[PDB]
């Protein structure tokens, strides 16, 4: 059975615990005899698991707050409903979306900062946005701010309602742990609710609202004399006479007469060439199967009565040819650890948020999305840095599972162990696949300069060189160009139009997507992608398996997840610890999606985005110089670097001046990071007492003692302003050449 | 209320409130005196 | 022959030389008296 | 007091791990540690895995003294029983190693000599230019 | 006893104890024709001696090395062709 | 290998030794402290280096005191 | 005084791992720290130290020279100074293109050459020497000197 | 010219370094309290602290304002 297991008033409401600083833990709950007190009171802030050593307070925490941070982003939300009402051009952007620039954010003319609202169109002086927030209200079906405005008043109450229910869900009733541990219940409503009439209303929304509207704006209508979505729900005359299919009802649905409903739950695959994005028609008939799929999943796992499963007695009895055997204790782990579920949601999570990236650039969903292409090389860039971040979430979670939340004696699973004793092998083996990798991609890369600087293009790996075609991922799109015709023959056209044939979806002066050509440099840089990404996994699988134990320090475990070292000993264990791992898999997560979003970008410059003339001839931004410049690190840094970064230099005077702007502050803090993780605490310490020296000197000495900030700290301070300054440098340059460009 | 002006006197709350006022009292002043490159006033 | 002088002695000092200091060294380096 | 004088006592159940005595015990010095478990239980092993130590003696050989020194403090701190690990070299001499005098090093007992020890304030070692050309060093007078 | 139900510890079998085991070193007899063995043998034995073997491999790798690269045309290698084009004039004149 | 020289300033509290992964050192008689006890240090052949031994001194700056100096294949940790 | 490669130090030579290697390469000309070290032989192997380093900073210049003398347009140079480019030395790079030979091909040479960016040419022709035959005159001495 | 000033100024200022290094090589390896006590020299460690503090001031002051401006001006 399943209950419902809460307890009244376990927390008293009140700003006592405001006033004491650090009160959560035995330690902090002191006061600051330095100033690394306020250090460890902000880094151990989140960590309930080093608070209270019981599930069951740590699961009411965490549930809270996951209340909080849905409130904040029902408030960044409505936010952003608010701005793109009352601070945007959504109207004209609605009227015409090809030559006005989405905007929905405008500056106070105080020091200058106005000359940030530039021209982007409309009779509206503002900040270019990049969030695609205008295609998904077109998506929508919106045509007036009152709906913006109403939106962003539901958000701020449902982001009252989420503060609310997490303040209610602590301090007032709040489950106990036999509401959390069962899982079957939580799966079932995440799939069958949350997720099956997820999709469910919104492609209600989308058959009611989205598809009428955007049928007429694609018919050629002013958005001010559009009939309102209720009209279409009330008047059945108004929406027969847009698909006569809902003039008979939901008798062609109860009788399953679904063929007459082909009028708008089409699988027209491919994308609308009215507008760029995809068939609006086939995205509802989506949301509506995936609904179907995931309310048949959502009725898979038992929970009170005695159809379902068992995920435990799916586990336990999961026999196979390759250690089957095992499966057993993971749901005794995934039901105690709140990180292991962490990491494996994080790391699920992530490579959703990647999936997503690459499917939006593709399969453009929104309409005049793959025209802005600010906003397409944002979204990417954005989901594919998220998608990293989130899966090297995922290796510190592993890691403090590992560390933390692992006993063999009570929680064993045969798997782990298994994992565990044979890690040298997998760390070994990954580690020779990534030398092998980082050989046989960027050494490609060596021998292209090499060659081209000696005179020898002859010798490179190029097309019009030694070629390395990619001959599986050209056979892929030489299949799925010819797919719809014999193995999916319900579509018209192909899922996407990245594999081939003679279709070239232009809304205006603007390609969105062509079909992208795979040579010899996208081989290369596919393998570059490979290599990143291989020793992501090799830096942060590591930390995982040697968060206990190894050859070097047999007792890991009892140093905990997240310290320095073990001192200069066994020559040196300096970043031994597994957050040191996560530390150093961030700079590789860093390298690897700064390399993704440049392919991404560059690519897309060359073979897809660009110009379509009266003639039929496609002119690109960069003009398709990636099959022979993106082979040398060369060309990287002249026909992509240095050629791309003109925009964001030359972006002073004109609303992009910010972007260039931050560029050099990114380029700076990036930088900045560089004194923090080239140095080390003990020469800080000494230069502060120096200056402790000058401050007892004036009788202006602190009681909070300045310290050096910790080892681990100036490692993850390093790390995030490493981060920051690199990845607000790209933001700045992408943002700039495109805006500037496209 | 008790406790709660503790809370808004420790030093982050304090320090946003203080920049707070402050970055308002400068950008009222650049409002009012913008582009100030010289003291005339004597 | 002195056009022909690179050519003798560019790989006598860069691979020649570099081969047998490499190995006289590597010697040095694992000796044991 | 006497050594224990390591026997042919039986070893953990254990499936195997690619962390044991590679080279270190072919060549050079490895190790083995013996503790007297009351219970059959399973305990976290320093080379990566978990083991079950069986009831009465048991008896694993590790490949540096820090593994041998860490399962033992797990051992006494955890399962509360009394270890004991030795160092045998390739050609034999097993060596008795961990109490040394048969209680624990925390435990002051007599007869045990000071070794490594100056009877100075650490501030008080004379510079380095006092011991310069000579084979001492600054905290060796 | 090393044979025992889990000892792993025979202190006079240490061979068995610290891995000294050939994974994989077969003392199978000799698998080839022993007149080939006779001729590999003694065609080979020259190179036998390690300090004659180190000698002769310099002096002869630095010989060969320094010989083909000498009488090397200028078909194998460009560099030494020479330029084979008017050579162009530098900026500001040729400085 | 290493060089692990101890002080008179030791108070007897035995962490060091609780702290040591490698039995460097061990408490000895002593009088010259209130727990008349003190940290001797014979095998500083077995010592990796860790300094856990002196960060857990809890004297004005320390009594136990490792110097790091040739490095054997004890004292760099090596199972291999 | 040790065993291993660095014999000046018997605490890197007893060292099984590599670090042996690195460290005494590194601690090489730190004579201060070296066993069985006096005064005495701490200044002598300076004083020998700075002759090496004399012999080899006359090499280099006589290799200089000698590269100017050989491989070098310093007779044309001389003539035309402001509108003739230096060379500091050939290049027989066999990985180089023919492309690559056409380029490097400057100051009117036979073949491909490096433009010599050092100013030996001008504080050279400003010193005097001025024909070719003083720069092998010039290297040879620096050779002597070496010696 | 360029070739060679930055060749010298590269050059003078890892010499500058090294003399600085030396001077710590010095003050460790060679430097006697006891046969130099109280002189100039010893006085330079009686208050080292003032030194590195008003150094600490200066390259602190020059940072903010240079950057200040730099930015300012950005
Ligand atoms: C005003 C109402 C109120 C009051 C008086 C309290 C009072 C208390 N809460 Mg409760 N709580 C509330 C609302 C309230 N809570 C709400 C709305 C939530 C849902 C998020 C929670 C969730 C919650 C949890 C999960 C826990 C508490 C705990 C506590 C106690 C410690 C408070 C403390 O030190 O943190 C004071 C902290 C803050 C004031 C920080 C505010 C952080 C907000 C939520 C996010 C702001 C983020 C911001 C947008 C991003 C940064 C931007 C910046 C860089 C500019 C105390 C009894 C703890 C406890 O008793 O356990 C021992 C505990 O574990 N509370
Ligand atoms: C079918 C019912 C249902 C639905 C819709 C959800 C939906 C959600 N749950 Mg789940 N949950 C359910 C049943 C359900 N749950 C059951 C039965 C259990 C017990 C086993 C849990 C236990 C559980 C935990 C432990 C946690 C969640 C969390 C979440 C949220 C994840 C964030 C997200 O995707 O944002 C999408 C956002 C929205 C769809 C906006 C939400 C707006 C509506 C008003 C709330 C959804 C209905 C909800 C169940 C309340 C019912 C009414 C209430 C008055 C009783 C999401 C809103 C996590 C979370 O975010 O914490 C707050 C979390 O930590 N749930
Ligand atoms: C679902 C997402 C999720 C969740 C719930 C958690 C939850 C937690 N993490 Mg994990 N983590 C995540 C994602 C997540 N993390 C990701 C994506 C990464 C990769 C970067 C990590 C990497 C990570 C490490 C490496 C560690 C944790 C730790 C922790 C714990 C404590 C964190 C804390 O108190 O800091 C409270 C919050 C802060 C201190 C603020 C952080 C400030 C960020 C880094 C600056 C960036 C802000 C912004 C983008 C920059 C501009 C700012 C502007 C003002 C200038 C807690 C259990 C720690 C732990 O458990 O150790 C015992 C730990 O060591 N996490
Ligand atoms: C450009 C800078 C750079 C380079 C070249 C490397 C190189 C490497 N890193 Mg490092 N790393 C760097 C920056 C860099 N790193 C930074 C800034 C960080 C910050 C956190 C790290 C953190 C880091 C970690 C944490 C890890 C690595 C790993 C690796 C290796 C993976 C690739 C490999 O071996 O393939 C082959 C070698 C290369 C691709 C390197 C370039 C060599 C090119 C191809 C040509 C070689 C020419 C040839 C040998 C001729 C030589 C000349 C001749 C005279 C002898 C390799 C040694 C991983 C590792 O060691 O395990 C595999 C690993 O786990 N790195
Ligand atoms: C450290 C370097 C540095 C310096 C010297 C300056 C200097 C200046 N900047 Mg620049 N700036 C800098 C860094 C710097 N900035 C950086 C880092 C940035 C990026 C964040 C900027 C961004 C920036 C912008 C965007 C702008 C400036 C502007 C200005 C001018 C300020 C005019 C103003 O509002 O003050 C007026 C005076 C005050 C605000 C002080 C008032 C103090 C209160 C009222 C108390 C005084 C009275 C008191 C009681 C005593 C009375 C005496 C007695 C009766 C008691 C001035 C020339 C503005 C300008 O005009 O451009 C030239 C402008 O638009 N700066
Ligand atoms: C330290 C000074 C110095 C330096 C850096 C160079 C540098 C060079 N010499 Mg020169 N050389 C020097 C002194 C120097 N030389 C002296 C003193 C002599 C007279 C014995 C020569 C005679 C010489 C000849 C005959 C040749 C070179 C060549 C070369 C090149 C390839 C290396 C081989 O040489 C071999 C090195 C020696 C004979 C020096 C032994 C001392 C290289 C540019 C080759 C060349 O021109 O390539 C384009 C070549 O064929 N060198
Ligand atoms: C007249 C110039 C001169 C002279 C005679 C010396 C001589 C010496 N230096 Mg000094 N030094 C110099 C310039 C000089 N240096 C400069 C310009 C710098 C700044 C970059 C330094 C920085 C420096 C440091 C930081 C240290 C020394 C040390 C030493 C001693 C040992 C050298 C060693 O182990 O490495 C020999 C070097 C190699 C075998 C090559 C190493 C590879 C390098 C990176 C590139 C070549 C020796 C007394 C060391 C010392 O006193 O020992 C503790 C020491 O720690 N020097
Ligand atoms: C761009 C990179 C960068 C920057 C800015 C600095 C800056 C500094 N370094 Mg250097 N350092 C760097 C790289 C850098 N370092 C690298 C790569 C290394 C090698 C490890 C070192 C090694 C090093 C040593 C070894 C020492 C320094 C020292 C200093 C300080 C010198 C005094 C000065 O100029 O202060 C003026 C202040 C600045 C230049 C700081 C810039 C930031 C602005 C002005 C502050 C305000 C920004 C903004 C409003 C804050 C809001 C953000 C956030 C709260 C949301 C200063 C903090 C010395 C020191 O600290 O003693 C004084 C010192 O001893 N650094
Ligand atoms: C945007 C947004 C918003 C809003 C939103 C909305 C407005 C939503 C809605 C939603 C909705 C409005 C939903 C609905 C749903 C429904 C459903 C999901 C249904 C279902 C049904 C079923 C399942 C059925 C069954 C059956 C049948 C079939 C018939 C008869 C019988 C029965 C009943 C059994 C806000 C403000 C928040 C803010 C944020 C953002
Ligand atoms: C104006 C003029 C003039 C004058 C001038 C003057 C007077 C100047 C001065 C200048 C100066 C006044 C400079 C200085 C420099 C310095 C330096 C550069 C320093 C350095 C230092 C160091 C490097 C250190 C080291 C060490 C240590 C650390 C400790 C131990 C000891 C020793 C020392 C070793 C006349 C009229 C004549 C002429 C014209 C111009
Ligand atoms: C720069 C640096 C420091 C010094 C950095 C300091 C101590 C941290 C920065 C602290 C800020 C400047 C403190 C001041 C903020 C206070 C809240 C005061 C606010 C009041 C006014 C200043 C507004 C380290 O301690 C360190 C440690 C280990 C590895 C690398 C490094 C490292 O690179």
């Amino acid at each position: 059975e399943v209950k419902i297991l809460v307890d009244r008033d376990p927390i008293k409401t009140s700003f006592e615990e405001w006033a004491k600083p650090g009160h959560f833990s035995r330690t902090i709950a002191k006061g600051p005899d330095t100033t690394t007190w306020i250090w460890n009171l902000h880094a151990d802030a989140h960590d309930f698991d080093s608070h209270t050593s019981d599930l069951e307070e740590i699961s009411r925490k965490v549930f809270s707050a996951h209340f909080g941070q849905l409130s904040i982003i029902f408030l960044w939300l409505s936010g952003m409903y608010f701005h793109g009402a009352r601070f945007s051009n959504y109207e004209a952007w609605l009227s015409d979306p090809t030559h006005i620039g989405p905007s929905a954010q405008v500056v106070w003319p105080i020091v200058g900062q106005e000359i940030l609202n530039g021209d982007v169109g409309g009779g509206f002086r503002g900040i270019q946005i990049t969030s695609g927030f205008f295609q998904i209200w077109r998506a929508s079906g919106i045509t007036s701010e009152l709906q913006l405005y109403c939106t962003a008043i539901g958000a701020l109450v449902f982001a009252a309602l989420m503060l609310f229910a997490g303040w209610f869900h602590y301090h007032k009733a709040a489950p106990k742990l036999a509401w959390f541990q069962d899982v079957e219940s939580m799966l079932n409503h995440h799939l069958a609710g949350l997720l099956g009439l997820g999709s469910l209303s919104w492609a209600g929304h989308q058959v009611h609202v989205s598809l009428p509207i955007n049928q007429f704006l694609n018919a050629g209508v002013d958005p001010k004399e559009i009939p309102l979505p209720h009209e279409f729900i009330l008047n059945r005359d108004l929406l027969a006479q847009l698909y006569p299919s809902f003039a008979e009802g939901a008798t062609p649905f109860f009788t399953l007469n679904w063929s007459k409903y082909s009028e708008f739950l089409t699988f027209r695959g491919g994308l609308d060439p009215v507008t760029g994005g995809l068939w609006l028609t086939d995205i509802a008939h989506h949301h509506l199967a995936i609904a179907i799929l995931f309310l048949i999943a959502g009725h898979m796992y038992r929970t009170n009565w005695g159809i379902g499963h068992g995920i435990k007695d799916i586990l336990e009895a999961h026999k196979g040819p390759f250690t089957g055997q095992g499966h057993k204790g993971l749901y005794e782990i995934l039901t105690t650890s709140w990180h292991a579920q962490l990491s494996l949601n994080l790391a699920m999570l992530g490579s959703l948020t990647i999936i997503v990236a690459h499917h939006m650039y593709s399969m453009p969903p929104y309409p005049y999305l793959a025209t802005d292409y600010a906003t397409q090389l944002s979204l990417f860039t954005h989901h594919m840095w998220i998608g990293g971040f989130l899966i090297v979430g995922a290796a510190a979670h592993a890691a403090i599972f590992m560390v933390r939340d692992y006993d063999p004696t009570n929680r064993y699973n045969d798997l782990l162990d298994r994992v565990l004793r044979h890690r040298d092998a997998i760390i070994s083996h990954l580690n020779w696949v990534c030398i092998f990798l980082g050989f046989h991609s960027f050494g490609l890369y060596i021998h292209n300069d090499t060659m081209s600087a000696l005179g020898r293009p002859q010798d490179m790996f190029s097309d019009t060189a030694i070629q390395l075609q990619p001959v599986f991922a050209q056979w892929i799109q030489n299949t799925h160009a010819l797919a719809p015709g014999v193995t999916a023959p319900g579509e018209t056209a192909s899922t996407s139009l990245t594999w081939g044939g003679g279709e070239l979806v232009a809304v205006g002066g603007k390609v969105a997507l062509l079909p992208i050509p795979l040579g010899t440099a996208d081989f290369l840089v596919h393998h570059i992608h490979a290599f990143t990404i291989h020793v992501t996994v090799l830096i942060l699988l590591k930390g995982v398996l040697f968060a206990r134990s190894s050859r070097l320090i047999p007792d890991k475990a009892n140093l905990g997840f997240r310290f320095p070292c073990d001192g200069p000993g066994r020559g040196g264990t300096c970043q031994v610890s597994a957050w040191d791992h996560v530390f150093l898999g961030l700079f590789w997560m860093y390298n690897a999606i700064s390399v993704v979003i440049f392919h991404f970008s560059w690519k897309m410059q060359s073979d897809v985005w660009g110009s379509i003339s009266d003639q039929g001839v496609v002119t690109h931004i960069t003009g398709g110089n990636f099959a022979q410049s993106s082979i040398t690190i060369n060309g990287w840094l002249r026909d992509f670097l240095w050629a791309q970064a003109s925009q964001v230099i030359q972006s002073y005077g004109s609303s992009l001046s910010a972007y260039g702007l931050f560029f050099l502050g990114a380029h700076f803090v990036w930088a900045f990071s560089l004194m923090f993780l080239f140095s080390g605490r003990g020469y800080w310490q000494e230069l502060i007492e120096s200056i402790v020296w000058a401050h007892n000197k004036l009788k202006v000495a602190p009681a909070t003692q300045p310290r050096a900030l910790s080892i681990i700290q100036g490692r993850a301070v390093g790390v995030t302003h490493y981060l920051l300054g690199g990845i607000a440098t790209t933001w700045a340059f992408f943002l700039a050449r495109i805006i500037a460009v496209g | 209320m008790r406790d709660l002006k503790t809370y808004l006197s420790v030093a982050p709350v304090l320090s946003t409130l203080w920049f707070g006022s402050l970055a308002g009292l400068l950008i009222e002043i650049n409002r009012l005196f913008p582009d100030a490159l010289t003291f005339p006033f004597f | 022959t002195f056009n022909n002088l690179p050519s003798i002695f560019v790989p006598l000092v860069g691979l020649v030389f570099p081969a047998i200091a490499m190995a006289s060294l590597f010697l040095h380096i694992q000796k044991n008296k | 007091t006497p050594p224990q004088l390591d026997p042919n006592t039986p070893s953990p159940i254990f499936a195997g791990s690619t962390g044991g005595l590679l080279r270190k015990a072919q060549v050079e010095e490895f190790y083995v540690i013996t503790w007297n478990s009351p219970k059959e239980q399973i305990f976290e092993m320093p080379t990566g895995g978990a083991a079950i130590m069986r009831e009465g003696p048991n008896l694993l050989k590790l490949a540096r003294k820090e593994q041998c020194l860490a399962l033992g403090t797990r051992l006494r701190s955890k399962y509360k029983i009394t270890y004991q690990f030795y160092r045998v070299f390739p050609n034999g001499e097993v060596q008795y190693l961990h109490p040394k005098d048969g209680v624990y090093p925390e435990k002051a007992n007599p007869g045990r000599e000071g070794v490594g020890l100056n009877m100075r304030s650490i501030g008080k070692n004379v510079s380095p230019i006092e011991v310069k050309f000579t084979g001492k060093q600054s905290y060796d007078l | 006893k090393y044979g025992d139900k889990s000892v792993y510890f025979d202190l006079e079998d240490l061979g068995n104890t610290t891995g000294q085991w050939d994974v994989y070193g077969s003392d199978a007899p000799s698998p080839y024709n022993p007149l080939q063995s006779k001729f590999f043998e003694t065609f080979a034995a020259p190179f036998t001696k390690r300090g004659l073997l180190l000698k002769f491999l310099i002096l002869g790798g630095g010989s060969l090395l320094t010989y083909v690269s000498a009488n090397s045309t200028g078909d194998v290698l460009p560099i030494k062709r020479g330029p084979q084009e008017p050579p162009k004039l530098g900026p500001r004149g040729k400085l | 290998s290493h060089s692990v020289k101890i002080y008179d300033t030791c108070i007897g509290c035995t962490q060091c030794v609780r702290a040591c992964p490698t039995d460097v050192l061990e408490m000895i008689p002593w009088d010259g402290c209130k727990a008349k006890q003190i940290a001797s240090a014979p095998r500083t052949e077995d010592c990796v280096g860790c300094k856990r031994c002196e960060s857990a001194c809890p004297t004005d700056f320390l009594s136990v005191r490792v110097y790091l100096w040739h490095e054997t294949t004890r004292s760099m940790g090596l199972a291999y | 005084m040790a065993l291993r490669f660095p014999r000046f130090s018997q605490g890197l030579a007893q060292d099984p791992t590599t670090r042996r290697i690195w460290f005494g390469i590194a601690t090489a000309h730190d004579f201060e720290s070296h066993d069985d070290i006096t005064e005495e032989r701490l200044y002598q192997n300076i004083f020998a130290s700075h002759f090496g380093q004399l012999a080899i900073i006359f090499l280099w210049t006589s290799g200089n020279l000698f590269h100017v003398a050989w491989q070098g347009n310093f007779e044309t140079w001389v003539q035309d100074p402001l509108h003739v480019r230096p060379i500091a030395h050939a290049i027989w790079d066999p990985h180089f293109g023919q492309p690559a030979v056409e380029a490097f091909t400057r100051g009117g040479a036979l073949g491909p050459v490096n433009i010599a960016y050092s100013g030996v040419y001008q504080w050279w022709y400003t010193i005097g020497l001025r024909t070719n035959e003083d720069l092998y005159t010039g290297a040879l001495f620096l050779l002597f000197l070496s010696a | 010219q360029a070739a060679l000033y930055t060749h010298h100024q590269y050059i003078a200022g890892f010499i500058m370094t090294g003399a600085f290094a030396h001077g710590a090589i010095f003050f460790i390896r060679d430097y006697n309290p006891e046969q130099n006590e109280d002189n100039v020299l010893a006085r330079m460690l009686d208050h080292k602290e003032a030194i590195i503090s008003h150094l600490s001031w200066a390259s602190l002051f020059l940072g903010f304002h240079t950057l200040g401006l730099y930015v300012h001006n950005d």
